[PDB]
Order: C-alpha cells, then structure tokens, then sequence
C-alpha cells in the first residue's frame, strides 16, 4: 500500500512549560543544578590539562564561587571550568534535551578518572523556578566571551561580552523574582549547600558582604573519605569524619567500611555510636540515618527500603555511581535495587557485630545502649535470628554479676541438661529469691534469669539453642533429671493428702483449676503455677499495662492456675490431719484462703483486691494484740419439714 | 532399630495376623476383658524397619478399650492375649491393619507393620456418672446392636451373682428400670442395666455407693455399703419412650406421677429413690418443651416441687453442697420459698458458713416472723459464732509476743 | 512530656492453641467381607458421627472466647453448624489421602464410587468431593484450615440472636484475624491475600448449600423407615430437635462474602 | 553590537527517551493513561450531539473495552469515542507535549459541563514502557479509517486502513515487550484498573476466553456518589458505597458528606466503621485512610500530611478538580494544599462526632471502638482540647453503671467544691473500694474512676474543665472543705501520736519519706500517698511496663512514698501504748513493719521483696494452727 512517513515533533512552547512547572516539587534545588553543572565544567578542564598543561595558563585554581546581590536581587555563580564556545553555547543552552556532558563521556576511553554528574539535558532551565531572567557569560580558552540572554520567552540572544575578561570560565546571573528573595540570605544558601552538594570535589566560597567587607566562607570543608581504600585510613581519620557527619562532639564506638562489586558498585561508612539516642524509639521522623549519594550527590534519606527498622542507630553513607533516577533526581527509578541494596547492608552490620563480641570490655559497652535493637530483631529478622541469637547475654544464677552468652551456659551444663531452664521477672533479686528456683538450685543446676520485658516475646520466638528447647520453671509439668527411687517416693505421698486435694479446691472452686501435689517446693508450703498455653505471670501484667490495647483479648488469653502443695511441708501436714478430722473446721476454710493470697502474690500475680487481703490481716492483729472483741464482733417449727 | 521379626511365627489359631512374639514375660495376672481399658505401651516399626512414631516415644501410655474395634484387630488381639508385663512386637498381617487402604503417609497397602504392645494396667469400665469406680464391668462374650434400656424401660436380664464370698443365686428378672427395691437389688445394677446391650453377657462389680444400701438385707446376708459382683444375661428389653418424641402433656403426667412417687419414696426413708424420682420430673420439664400457660404453670409448680425435694433428699442424706445447689434452683423459681430458704440456712450452718445461715434466717423472719424455727437457728447460728471467737481469742492471745520471741531464737 | 512507648505486636497463638485442642481421628467399621448393604455403611457411619460429634463438642469448650458464652449459646452454635463442621472435617481428610472421588471417614473405611449405593450418596456425593476437591485444588494449609473449621462453628446464629452477642461478635472477629494470618503466613503476598481470603470465605458461604442438600436427606433417612438404620441417642435427640428450627426458618445464615 | 536571535529548538531522540525511562515511576500507569484518553474522547462526543444528535448516528452506545489476547501476545483498547482524522493523528500523536484534549477545553463555551484529564500532551507515549510497537486504528465520522503505526524509533508512519470497519472510535493496540506478559492475565489487569480507574464516568467491560466462551465482565459496577447533592442520598445508598469501597461486610456507622467552595474546591465522604479498622491482610502498618482523587483519577493514599493520626479510622474519599499535579499525576505540586484540606476535615469530622454524642445509644457503640483515639488527640494537638474533651466519658462513684460526661459531674458538683476529684487505678471495683475515696464519700463528693493506662498520660494535659482544677485523692495534701473543729482535734491528738511518728520514722527510715497523723483515713490504720509533686503508683507500674524503656527515667520517675496513721484506730492506739512503754520492744518493730506492708498492697504499690512479706504470714499461721516452734 502507499504509506507515508513522518518524523516526531516537539512543540517548544508546551515543552518549557513542563520542565519549569512539572519536573521538580522543591525549588531550592535550583542551585543544586547549577553547582553540579559547575562541577563539570571543572572536570573536564583538570581533564584535559591531564595531558597538556597548557590548557590551564590563563588560570589554574579550580574552584566554585557563590556571590548574592541584595541590592540587585541577584545570585551570582562563577566557576573556572572549561567555558563554552560560540557553538557550544547555542548548540548546549538553545536544545531542550542536548547535553554536552554526556557527549564529552562518549568521547572519552575506558580507564579515564572522569565521572560526571548529568546526562539529562534539561537541568539548566530550572533556573527558571525562581528567576525572572537568566544571564550567561563565558569565556573558552579557544574563543571570545560571549553573553548569552533569556528568559523562557521561546527564544534567546547571543552578543559579544564588553566587561572584564573572564580568562576562563562560566559565570551564571539570575535575576530573582520578586517573593524569591529568602535565596539571597546567608542562612537559606548554606542550609541548601550543605545538605545537597557538601562532597563536592572543588571548594565551595560564599562571599558575604558585613559590617563593609567580604567574608569568604568556605563550604565543603569536610572531603568525603569513604573513596579512598580503607587500608589507608587510620581511626583518627574516620572519627573526625564521624563528628563532622553528625555533629557529635563524641567518637563512634565501631566502624565498618566496605565496598561492593559487580552489577550495583557500591561504597559504604557504617557508624556505631557510643550512646543511644535519646528518642531512638520516640522521634517521628523517618528511622533509617543512611544518606543516599549519587556520585556523591546527596539524592535520598529516610527511605524505610534500606534498612530494616531493627538497625535503625547505624549512622551511615551509601554511595554508587550506577543507579538510575528520574527527571527531578529526587529517587530511583527501579525499586528491586533498595532490595539488594538492603540485603547486602544489613549481611555486614553483623559481621561488625560478630567482631565487636570479641572484646569483652567493648562489647559490655554497646550491648548496653543496644541490646533492646537486637531482641526486637530476633522477633522480625527470621533469616539471621541464627545470628542475632550469639550477641545475647543474660546474667544467670551462676554467672554472679557476669552476663554470660548462651553458648557459655551450654558448655557449663551437664549430661541430663536436655533442657534450658529460664525464668522471668520484675528484678533480679525477686528472680534469685524464687521458690521456683529452689529446687533446681538444690541440684545445681543453672537458671537463666530473664528480665527485662521485652524478653517475654524473645523467648516466643526463640525456642530452642542448638537443639535445646528452653522451658520456664514457672509452667506446669516441669521435668527434672529426678532419680527413680525419688520418682517413687513423691508417688508414694500422692496416696496422702487426697482428701486436701478435694477439700481445698472446694474452697478455692471458683478461683483456681487444680490443686495438686508438687516435688519443686523444697521450702514454701505452696505456689502457683501456669498450665502449659496461655499468658503467664509477667506475660499478663505487661500486657494489661501497655498504654494502647484492646482489652477484649485478656477475654481469650489468660492463665490458668494450679495451686501445688508441699507435703512435707509442716502447714500442710497439719492441716491434712485437721481437716480428716473434720472438713467443715472453719478455720481451715479461713486458713486455706489466706494461704491462698499469700501464693499469688508470691507467685508473681497481684490480687483481684487487695482491700479483702489487708482486712483479713488487720483481723488476725486485733485478735493478735487483745483487741477486746467489743470492737471486732457484735457476739411452726414443722413447715420445712413438709414433703412436696 | 528393627527387628528381626521374620524369625517369629504366628500365636496358637491366630488367622488374624497375631505374631507369637515374647519379648517380656508378664506378672502371670489374668487377661483383660472385654470394655476394659487397657494402659499400653506403643511404638515400633512399620513395613521394611519404617519408624512408626507413637505415644510411647515420649513416654505417654495408651489407654485402649478391648473388644471395641478401636484399633487394628490384631493390636485388639495382642491385648487380649497378652497379660500385664508382656511385651509382644506384632507382624500384624495386612487384612488385620489397614488392607489395601495405604493408609498414607506411612502404611504401604498390604503392609506388614510390627507393633511394640505392653501391658502396664488395667480396669474395668466405670458405668457411674463420676470417675469413682463404683460400677465396673468386664464384659465376658456378648452384646449387640445400639439399642439400650432406659428408666421406665422392662427389661428381661438373667441375674446371678456374688456377695463377700457367697452367691445370689439365678433368678430371672423382669423389670421396671429405676425399681431397685422391687428388685431388692443394689442401686448400682440399674445404672448398670441401663448400660446394656441386647444379649449382652457381663461381670458387673459394686462398691458400696451403688451396692447395696438401705436396699440391703440380712436374707442376703449383705449389710448397707456392701461389696458386690454379679453376672448379668440381658436378654430383651422395651425401651421407654424420650423425651425428645414426648408430648407437652406427657411430659406433666409422667411429672406428676414421678412427684407422687417420690412423696411416698422420702417418706418411707427411701431418700435416694425419693432423689431419683425427683430429677424424672427435672429432665423432662427442664428439657426444652412449648407449653401453653395452663402446662407451664403445672410444669412450674412440679420443678419447684422437685428442686425442692430434692434440696430435702440432700439434706437427709447430708449433701450440704448439694442441698444448696438444689434449694438455690427452688429459690430461682420462687424467690421467697419459705422452704427453700430455711433449708439453705440449715444446710449453711450444718458446714459451718455461720455468717449466711444467718443471713438466710433472718431472711425467712423478715417474710415469715412467725417463723419460730428460723428465729431459733438464728440464734443457735449467733452462739456458734461466738464460741469459734472466743477459742480464737485464745488461739492467737499472745500472738505477737511469741513471735518477737521466736524471730530472736 | 511523657508520651506512651509503642510495642512490638504479640503473636497470636491460637492456631497452636487449637492444634492442641484437637481430636484424634476415630476408628469405626465393619469387617469388609460383610456385604456393602446401603443399610449397613449408613448405621455404621452414623455410630461413628455420633462418636466425632460428641468429640466436637469437648472440642469446642476448650476453644478460647468460645467457651466463655453462655452455655446455651454454645449448645445452639453447635446444633446449627454439627453438619458444617463434619462435612468440613471430612473433606479434608479425603483430600489429604486422596486426590481421587473418596470419602475418606475413618482409617477403616473409605467410600469409593461403587460403594455409594445410597441414592443419596449418588446425589449428594458431589458436595462432599467438591469439598475435598476444593481443599486438594487450593492446596489448603493445616492452618487455614483448622481457622476455617473454627470459623464454620461460628457460622450461623437464631435470627432471635444469641444472648452473649457482643461477645460472640468478638470471637468471630478474633477468628477472622487469626485466619487472614493464616492466608498471610502461606502467601507472602499483598493483594493475592484478599483474592486467597475469598477463595476460601466462598466456602464457607457455600457450604450452608451443602449442608442444607444433605441435611434434607439426613433428616428423610431419620424420619422414614426405608433402611435398617439405627442412630445413635444423641443423633436422634439433634435431629429432632433441629429440625423444626430449620424448617421454620429460625436459623440465620451470616454469610461473610457476597459478590 | 549586533545581537543575534534564536529560537529554542529540542532533540527528539532524547526527548522520547526521557519520556520513557525517567519519567514514569512504574508500569502500571501505561494502562491507566490510556483508559483516561478513552474517557476524554467519550466525552467530547457526548457533548457534540447534545446539539446535533446526527453525531451519534454512527453508534450510540458509549463505552470501553479491553480485550488482551495471549496467542498473540498483544493488547487491545477499544473506546466508541470521537475518533481522529488524519491531520490529527498527525498533529496529536506526533508532537511530543501537544495536546488536543486542552485545545478542544479552550474552545468550549465557559459554562460548558465538561471535565477533561489531560494537558501535558505526553501520556499516550507511557505505551513504550510495555509495547515494542504501537497501532493505532481510527475512524472520525468526517473521515476514512486510518492506521498509525510507531516503535518509537524517531518515526511513525500512516495508512489507510483496509481492514473492518469501526463505524466509529478509535482502537489503540500494543504490541507487548516479551518479557512482560503479566500484564495479559485477567487478574493483573482487574487489580490495576480497580486500583486507579474505578471511577471512570464509562462502562469498562473486560473480555475473557474461559470454558469455550468469552466472559464478558464490566469491571466499574460503583459510582462516585460523592458527586451527588447529599439531600438525595438515601443511607441504603451511602452503605453500599462504603461496602464497596472499603471490602466491609459491615455497615457503615456515620457519614458526613461534605463540601468546600473557596479558592480550593473539594468534596469529600468521611465514615465512621462500626468496628474498629484492622488490617486483615498485609499493607504498610499505620497507612492512613483517606485516599484522594482529581477528577475522579486516583493520585495517593497515604498522605500522612491530610489528616492527623488520631483521625485515622475515618475512612474516605477527597475529590477535587484543579489542583497541580506532578508530571507523573503521581504527586501534588505545592503542599501547602494539604495543609488547608487537613484543617478542613478535622474540622468537620469533630462535627460528626458532637453529632453522634446526642444519641446515647450510638455514641455509646461509637465510644466503645473509639475512646482511645479521642484520648490520643487530647495529648497531641492541642488546640483542639477544648471539643475533645467533652466527648470524654467516665465511670464515677455517683453513675452506677453509666459513664458520664464531664459536663455531669460539672452539674452535680456542690457549691464548695472548686476541685473535681479523681482517682486512678487497674479496675473498677480497686478504686471502688479504695480507702481513698472513704472519705469523701462520707462527705457525698462524687469521684471519676480512671482506669485505661492511657489515662495517666492525659489526665497531665487536662488540668483544667470550665475552670475547675482536676485533683488526686491520692495525694498529699488533699484539700476537703471541711469545719475547722476537725483541725484542732488532730492537734490535741498529734500530742500523743508524735512519739509514733518519731519510732516509726527511725523503723523504715529507709524505706519511707515521713510519717504523719491523717484525716482522709476512716477504717484502715493507714495508707501511702504519694508527694504532690511527683509520680503515682500507678504511673511506676506503667513505666515498668512499656519494654521500650529508658534507665535515666526509671530513677527519676520513682515515687516518693508518705505515711499516713489512723489516730483513731484501735491498732494505731494499743500500739501508741506499748511504743512508749518500751521503745525497742521487738514486739513493736515487727507489728510496725506487716502494717507498712499491708499499706503498700491496698495502697496499689507493688510490694517489693515479696518473700518475706509471705514468710511473716507463715509464722502467724503456724500460731494460728497450734503449731510449736520445733
Ligand atoms: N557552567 C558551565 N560550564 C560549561 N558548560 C556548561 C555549564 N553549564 C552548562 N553547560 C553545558 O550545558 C549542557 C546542559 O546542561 P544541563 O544542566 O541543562 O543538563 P545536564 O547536566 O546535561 O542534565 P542533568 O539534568 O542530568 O544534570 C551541559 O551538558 C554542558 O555541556
Ligand atoms: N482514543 C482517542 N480518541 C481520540 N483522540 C485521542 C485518543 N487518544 C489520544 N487522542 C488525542 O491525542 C492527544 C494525546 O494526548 P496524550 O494522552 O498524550 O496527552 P494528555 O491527554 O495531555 O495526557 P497527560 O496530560 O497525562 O500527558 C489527545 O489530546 C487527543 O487529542
Ligand atoms: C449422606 C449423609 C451425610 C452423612 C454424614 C457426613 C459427615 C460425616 C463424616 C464422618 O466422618 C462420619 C459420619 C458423618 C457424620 C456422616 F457420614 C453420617 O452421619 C451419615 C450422613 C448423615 C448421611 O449418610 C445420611 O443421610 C444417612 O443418615
Ligand atoms: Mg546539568
Ligand atoms: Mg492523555
């Protein structure tokens, strides 16, 4: 058939409209633009002086400087780069999507030094984001200096410069817009300059007009140092660079620099500090304190991506020169790069964990600001909770004021240790003092002592240590390695006191599950203990406290509790013998109660109401004191006999 | 590991893939009978030396009901042949396993599968309404159908048995369900009958709580709370309609009758066949029945009547805690039975719980002030109390200054 | 000053809890020699349902939120959903077996296609593979499944209501959360978990269809004399008792999903 | 000096690319642009035959479908619009940034109703992020049937087309990449037109083979009530909507239909769940709710800048024409937009919720679900204490049962009351029977039970309710308006009871800060309060609590402990008597320390040791048994 061809067009008008009014969200990147092309534009010129000297004899100093007008309403920014031609100018400024810097890469063989900032072609007319009018004067060492003109009116002018001689080089004048004018304050200019450019590889002067005479204040002061080969750099230096980066007038505690190859080239600074930050779990803003660089231009933060919210205290510098970006250069265009990125960052955080470990004094002194980030971590990270296990430390019974690892317990246990034996509690001395601790004390064997509260969901999650389980010696059904001839006898004495059993659940029907005897008690005349599901003592009282929860739940999960008994326990044998002999003796109905209570509490669980407890004692210490009892106590016939 | 299992030949007419297999002998004790619940041990292997994870792999012995067919018929069979102590590791031939089912994951179909079986214990089963052991029985060589009496079911059962160490002999019974006094016969063999299969042929054994009782006779030679075995034949019976198929109106008559029966029962002393005559009317007006007003006002005056009685039939038979249950039913119904409150008060104080047998007299005074009984345990309840105070008054009357003596010892 | 801390989410255990709670399979049958009468495989099945359901209902005491209804509730949620909860409890176990047309009761009985010599197992025997076809199909994890079956107790309610209803409303929230975990923990997805939930929430839906087909036969077997078959006590007493509430129409389907 | 003048000129090789690759943040966007080019020529047809009904003649029903086809591995759009004659494939498709959608709004008569998505001539090219290739087919009633076809290398071509006729409307087919067919499932593409035209004004029917026939599926069955005046919908109608754009099963429990008409125009749908909002299935935690629109396109929805976190259950939808957006229609253009529309629907939702407040019954349900989320927004955001507070409902020792407003126990409050007392604790029937409250219910003062946990953190902001100072009953110093005689018969009596506070500050000196003689006390011995300034126990046993704790605050935060004694107890004298007989009688230093124990347990503190609390009571039993000593 017949078929016509034609070739795209563009309609110039539209165009400069999108770039101006849609590319970009944040005007102040205006200048971020107009230093990286600067930074170029210096590049290139060390470049070719790499290989003829001459190129820089009208001018050798490469450096950026920044000069705002008040009176004028202008910024001014002068660089010492190569500078443009008459043709360069036209061809580079009057193309909406030329870009000489890409053509200059092009030109260029492997193995050259030169990485560049742009490919684009559009980032110069964001200028236009807060200027009126756009002025251009540059000077190549081939050509004339020219005086570029415009405003995006759709076209341009071109004249011949008539002022002072540049040498080399390009300056750029914008002429602000009327509500624009907070870019020429001193403050604005540094707070952008240091948060956008700051690694950039020339000097940044801003010169500032004061009580008059210029102040040459130079940025960029601090030169990025994760470029440079780790073998090569003392501890001195990455401190100093630590407490520029943070603004922390203490050292890091721990540093890890690396490098990545292949696929997605990357560098990395991954800081530990010495303190935890106050509002480490409070601030709002985004967790992740990792910087994302683009041949050092900062282009990200607080992308949750990273890292996973676990390692949130790592203080740090990614940089590559390989991702791609959209238009605005604000984030990356494919996100499977966080993906890698992440897994990779997070494989070295715990090989610098691994190695703190080794020294002791050290690693007392960051597991005590971090040990809360590790559990949390045992609870999310599923792929190295394997890992993250080995950095616990826990104090134990035996370990006096030690914490010991769980490797260490489990060399110091014995052949019957099939089980890690653990309890949890409000403090140590509560913990130590425990009657569920007694017997296992007796025997000598060593009980891991839980405190904090975040340990009740570490141990959920955890289940077991290199094949052996952890049991908590507060829960029902606890096994010891008992003899046989021990096993019998508790046996034996289970044929005693069945009519206690009976008696007291009676009295305590309403309150408990079970009454049973017990061999764990070698003290006390009796404890309670959980059934082996559901919330236990500590798992309940911090579940009732947290200051947001749906309550709804304790309907569902909640413990259920057995009353064990010491037999040979002098309490308990007296009551056996006067409840045979008579079941109804009020006394040990009273009694049974008040033995009850006291359990609770000692137990770990509070009291329904703590009122009927305190009035039963202050009953006991009237009588106990001869209270006269004028205070403590005021002192036909065949109808119920019908049978109907 | 497994074992060598191929060198072992079958047990004496086991056509039912029984191995004649000893590993352990036994304690020389009896064999378990049929409905008894055996405590085993259990694991082994399966096809080839395939691991056969069970209950014993961590210690946890297996409670099986012999003769049921609750397992694979030849581990009924090592039961059944085995005595207490045994140890047998059965080749069970397929047919007597899972045949060609290849019950998955582990049973190939036709597998020979070798299982560990150990008697550690036995007992009869407990045909009472509590796990007291008080009805066992040990079925001997029959019972078939799904079909059982129940009360108000004749029932035709031949009846021999044991008494101490002296025989009941043969009589052949035919009966009401329930009319254990017109049997002569201990309580326990009604709830026992009741339990039983057309043809079945047991051994049924009485602790004292179901043997004779206030049924008991001297003619017998059998005192009250006396231990009993009996065998039993049942033979047939007609089962008494339920109350799920019962009209609104039968369910009032059979209510009305039982409540005349169980007048005359607690009369007579015969408090626990007045008990069980009472809850008749229980289960079939508490049972989910529409009535018109005229039957549910007759069914209201009947459960009140039993919660009543039956509060009263624990009282005689010093059920405090029961006595309570049943007067605070009665007292649901009717919240100012005089009745139902006194005898709550009196059930209170027959414990000990002074404070609210008090408060229950004196409820029936502020009612019923001419209540000369209620003002009479009242104030036995008062005294009561005051003795209890003035024992701890002493108890405790140098209380603290033994303990700051003892505290320094 | 003092602002409240936030918390780490508990985990829920109630799937494990339920895992625990749950009943063995039973064993029922009769030596296979004995000729396949449709009489005989009837009563034995209904000896062995009598058993199972007696099972379901220590079953559901046990069951958190579940048991802190009134009694009455709990009786009433068990009568209305007894044949959901079997038909469920069957369908899994015949697929997990078998990926062929068996219904797979008890280790010493599987139905085949030539054993369904009752008119109903030749009509209704669709709804019972199609149940055990759905699970193989979806390749439904032991999790889901048992949030489901807990789900199917929770089904239906009188239209008059139930009289722990704010209760009963939280129970069946609760379950509901608990299932879409289930979904999440075997999909390690997004949206496929709202697609995954209906999968599996339109069986539960259906499911009132099959048992109502079935239940209609259950009740002509029961009520009419064409077979020797005997029931348990306890089926007899359901059944009668179930039927007037179903057959005027004072049962309330909640029906989780429409569209 | 001669200047010289030039035009500003583009490269087109570049300028595609850029508009493919770093344009655009995702692919799904492809599908999106073109649906929103089909609705814009629908409409500039439906609006020509509004004055010459012959335009329709061609075809009448106005709709688009979407037909993917696996064998060939291509994807066809189908709309019954307008349609292009061959000058305009030209002109429209093969000029980068011209826009023909923005020339047809320019020559419309100003009161035209017509509403448009698009101006920035750019988004037909999104193709080229799946396609290979590009064919569009078109036929305009005053023209023959063309093909346009491009793969985007710098040309395009047309033909006339030889193929079936169209009668009208254009069909766009694409030619998808190889490694990018998931687009061709029915599952994909449903997901993603749900997600980002749902509310597209046309029938969007998806084409299916299935067991074979083809499923013919319209996928836009909800429309966007909100456009309706709000007189005229029924609550039938607001339900179903919200069922349907929430997933719910359940009703929705209030609404408000809403709108704006300033230098912003916006209308909104805001609702409140009869339940709690939970996340059933994996999505970002603490997403918000509101999801906003222009022109009926979906743009974001999780902005935590439209509406603070305390609000976060409302459920809803913001649709608002003519506001900037981003080139990608991704983002809004100038924040400060949000900033307006968020004090805008906070304003209005707190109007809802004084709605709800007049119907007992339903606040009570709305509360039930919702009282944390008032307490969070009475701790942060202040300016708005003075509403929030008034939804607040407490339990108090006068209401039985029922939770009351503060405005209740403001109208109840005696003439000598200048302070409102409250008390916190763990449960109802603690603080009920607190030994605290003894007194003033002698007095017949009225207390509010707090008991969430939350309400410790709260209860520090709302000092203050129509100029009455909230108090603490558990505290030293607390004020009762009582006759002075009361004063000046604990000054008599303090003669004697001095010599006990001396014995039992030396006896727990390490334990308590002080010992003094009380008035707030009735029936017990006696009591711990805290300071008042300081923390409460129960502010320590919450602290304790929250895992992600601090350790400098722990010992900050600790509780200073005061005693109060009883004067008039039977204890309290019989122990005066004895301590001054002898002051180091043994008897005296044990009785001392079981009362101070006992105090901390009704006091609510946490007793500490706890075991030799247990050990002091297993002596007295065995006293108690008759047990000996040996
Ligand atoms: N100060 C300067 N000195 C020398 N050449 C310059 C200067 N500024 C701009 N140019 C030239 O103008 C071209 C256009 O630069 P512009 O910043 O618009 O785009 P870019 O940097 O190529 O793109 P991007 O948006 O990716 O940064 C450059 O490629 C370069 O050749
Ligand atoms: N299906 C269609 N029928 C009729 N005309 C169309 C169709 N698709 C595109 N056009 C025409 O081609 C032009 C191309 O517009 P395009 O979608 O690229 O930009 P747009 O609508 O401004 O989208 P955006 O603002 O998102 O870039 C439209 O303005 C319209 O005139
Ligand atoms: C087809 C129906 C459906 C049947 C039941 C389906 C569910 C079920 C699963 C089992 O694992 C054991 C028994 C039961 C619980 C059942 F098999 C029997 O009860 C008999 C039954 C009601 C039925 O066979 C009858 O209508 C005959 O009464
Ligand atoms: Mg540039
Ligand atoms: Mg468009």
């Amino acid at each position: 058939e017949e078929v016509e061809t034609f070739a795209f067009q563009a309609e110039i008008a539209q165009l400069m409209s999108l770039i101006i009014n849609t590319f970009y969200s944040n005007k102040e990147i205006f200048l971020r633009e107009l230093i990286s092309n600067s930074s170029d534009a210096l590049d290139k010129i060390r470049y070719e002086s790499l290989t003829d000297p001459s190129k820089l004899d009208s001018g050798k100093e490469l450096h950026i400087n920044l000069i705002p007008n008040k009176q004028d309403r202008t910024l001014t920014i002068v660089d010492t780069g190569i500078g443009m031609t008459k043709a360069d100018l036209i061809n580079n400024l009057g193309t909406i999507a030329k870009s000489g810097t890409k053509a200059f890469m092009e030109a260029l063989q492997a193995g050259a030094d030169i990485s560049m900032i742009g490919q684009f072609g559009v980032g110069f007319y964001s200028a236009y984001l807060v200027a009126e009018k756009v002025t251009v004067i540059t000077k190549h060492n081939d050509d004339e200096q020219y005086a570029w003109e415009s405003s995006a009116g759709g076209s341009f002018t071109v004249r011949t410069d008539t002022g002072e001689p540049m040498g080399r080089g390009t300056k750029v004048i914008l002429h602000l817009k009327e509500d624009q004018t907070e870019y020429l304050e001193e403050r604005r200019i540094k707070e952008i300059v240091k948060k956008h450019s700051q690694f950039i590889g020339y000097p940044i002067t801003l010169f500032v007009e004061k009580e008059k005479y210029i102040d040459q204040e130079e940025l960029n002061k601090t030169k990025p140092i994760w470029t440079r080969n780790p073998d090569d750099i003392t501890n001195e230096e990455y401190g100093e660079f630590y407490k520029s980066l943070t603004n922390d007038w203490e050292d890091h505690l721990a540093v890890k620099h690396f490098s990545v190859e292949g696929q997605l080239e990357f560098r990395a600074l991954l800081f530990v500090p010495r303190r935890a930050p106050f509002d480490l779990f409070e601030n709002r803003k985004k967790k992740n304190n990792i910087k994302l660089y683009v041949r050092r231009v900062f282009i990200m933060d607080n992308c949750e991506e990273l890292i996973p919210e676990y390692l949130n205290f790592i203080r740090g510098v990614v940089d590559s020169e390989d991702l791609p970006l959209n238009i605005s250069r604000e984030m990356l265009q494919q996100s499977k790069i966080l993906k890698v990125i992440r897994k990779n960052l997070v494989k070295k955080c715990l090989e610098l964990f691994t190695e703190l470990a080794e020294d002791k004094e050290n690693y007392k002194k960051f597991y005590e600001q971090f040990s809360k980030n590790i559990k949390l971590g045992i609870h999310e990270d599923s792929q190295n909770r394997k890992k993250l296990s080995e950095l616990l430390r826990y104090y134990t019974s035996a370990s006096g004021d030690e914490m010991v690892s769980l490797k260490d317990y489990c060399t110091r246990m014995k052949e019957n240790q099939k089980h890690i034996y653990y309890i949890t509690g409000e403090t140590k001395d509560q913990v130590a003092n425990s009657a569920f601790v007694e017997r296992l004390r007796k025997h000598g064997l060593e009980v891991i002592y839980m405190i904090e509260p975040i340990d009740e969901y570490c141990v959920q999650q955890l289940k077991e240590f290199e094949g052996k389980t952890l049991v908590s010696v507060t829960k029902e059904g606890l096994e010891l390695p008992e003899d046989e001839e021990e096993k019998k006898k508790q046996e034996e004495k289970k044929t005693k006191f069945e009519n206690l059993c009976k008696i007291m659940k009676d009295i305590l029907e309403k309150k408990v599950e079970k009454v049973v005897v017990s061999n764990r008690l070698v003290t006390s005349p009796c404890c309670i203990v959980t059934s082996t599901y559901g919330w236990t003592a500590n798992m309940e009282r911090i579940m009732k406290a947290q200051a947001l929860r749906d309550n709804s739940t304790m309907g569902y999960m909640a413990a259920k509790k057995h009353l064990e008994i010491n037999p040979d326990h002098s309490i308990i044998e007296t009551l056996r013998q006067k409840a045979e002999a008579d079941k109804n003796d009020k006394s040990v109905k009273d009694l049974v109660i008040l033995l009850y209570e006291t359990a609770l509490l000692s137990s770990g669980f509070s009291l329904e109401d703590p009122q009927t407890h305190a009035n039963r004692i202050y009953r006991m210490i009237k009588l106990g004191l001869g209270i006269d009892e004028d205070d403590p106590t005021a002192d036909d016939t065949s109808r119920m006999e019908e049978v109907d | 590991a497994p074992l060598p299992m191929e060198g072992v030949d079958i047990s004496p007419k086991q056509d039912e893939g029984v191995l004649k297999v000893i590993k352990r002998e036994g304690t020389g004790t009896e064999m378990p009978m049929i409905g008894d619940r055996v405590f085993v041990h259990y694991t082994g292997w399966l096809l080839d030396g395939t691991k056969f994870d069970s209950s014993l792999d961590r210690k946890d012995k297996f409670s099986f009901d012999l003769g049921k067919g609750e397992v694979i018929k030849a581990w009924d069979i090592a039961i059944a042949t085995m005595k207490v102590g045994e140890v047998c590791h059965i080749t069970c031939k397929p047919e007597y396993a899972y045949g060609s089912a290849g019950s998955p994951p582990k049973i190939p179909p036709n597998a020979t599968l070798v299982f560990e079986v150990e008697l550690f214990e036995f007992k009869g089963e407990d045909l009472t309404e509590e796990e007291d052991g008080g009805i066992i029985r040990r079925i001997q060589t029959r019972g078939e159908g799904y079909a059982k009496p129940n009360e108000g079911a004749i029932v035709e059962v031949a009846l021999e048995g044991y008494y101490k160490d002296k025989l009941f002999d043969q009589r052949e019974l035919r009966f009401e369900i329930g009319e254990g006094e017109n049997l002569d016969l201990p309580y326990g063999l009604e709830r026992a009958i009741q339990r039983m299969e057309k043809g079945e042929h047991s051994i049924v054994y009485l602790k004292p709580s179901y043997a004779f009782g206030s049924v008991g006779k001297e003619k017998f030679q059998i005192p009250p709370n006396a231990e009993l075995k009996y065998e039993l034949h049942l033979k047939s019976f007609e089962k008494a309609k339920e109350s799920w198929e019962m009209n609104s109106e039968e369910k009032l008559e059979q209510s009305t009758i039982v409540k005349e029966r169980g007048t005359v029962y607690f009369k007579e002393g015969k408090y626990k066949q007045a008990l069980l005559q009472y809850k008749k009317i229980v289960s079939w007006l508490e049972y989910e029945s529409s009535f018109s007003n005229e039957e549910a006002q007759k069914a209201q005056a009947l459960r009140l009547a039993s919660h009543l009685n039956l509060a009263m039939c624990h009282l005689k038979l010093q059920a405090f805690s029961a006595a309570i249950e049943s007067c605070n039913k009665a007292l649901e119904l009717d919240s100012n039975n005089e009745k139902g409150l006194f005898r709550r008060g009196e059930a209170h104080l027959a414990v000990n719980d002074f404070e609210l047998a008090r408060a229950d007299f004196q409820k029936v005074l502020q009612l019923y002030p001419n209540n000369k009984a209620a003002k009479t345990q009242l104030a036995v309840c008062q005294q009561r109390i005051r003795r209890q105070l003035a024992r701890e008054k002493k108890l405790y009357a140098n209380m603290f200054e033994r303990l700051a003596e003892e505290e320094n010892k | 000053t003092i602002v409240p801390a936030t918390l780490p989410q508990l985990t829920p255990t109630l799937v494990s809890l339920l895992e625990v709670i749950e009943p063995e399979v039973l064993y029922a049958g009769y030596d296979s020699s004995v000729p396949d009468s449709t009489w005989r495989i009837m009563t034995t099945l209904n000896m062995l349902g009598g058993r199972q359901v007696i099972a379901a209902v220590k079953w559901a005491k046990a069951i958190p939120g579940f048991r802190n209804l009134h009694l009455d509730d709990q009786m009433t949620l068990l009568q209305y959903s007894w044949m959901s909860l079997m038909a469920f409890a069957l369908g899994w176990r015949s697929y997990r077996q078998s990926s062929a047309n068996l219904l797979c009761f008890a280790p010493d009985l599987i139905i085949n296609e030539q054993r369904m010599t009752l008119p109903c197992m030749y009509d209704q025997c669709k709804h019972m593979l199609y149940v055990s076809s759905e699970l193989h199909r979806l390749q439904v994890s032991y999790e889901e499944y048992l949030c489901m079956k807990t789900l199917l107790l929770l089904s239906s309610v009188p239209k008059d209501g139930l009289k722990s209803q704010e209760l009963f409303d939280e129970i069946r929230m609760t379950y509901i959360k608990e299932l879409g975990k289930a979904i999440v923990k075997r999909e390690g997805n997004s949206s496929q978990n709202w697609q995954r939930f209906y999968q599996l929430t339109k069986l539960l839906d259906s499911m009132h269809e099959v048992v109502e087909n079935l239940l209609n036969y259950c009740f002509q077997t029961f009520l009419d004399k064409t077979m020797s078959i005997e029931f348990p006590e306890m089926l007899a007493e359901i059944i009668t008792n179930q039927i007037p509430k179903y057959s005027n129409g004072n049962i309330k389907k909640l029906l989780f999903h429409q569209k």
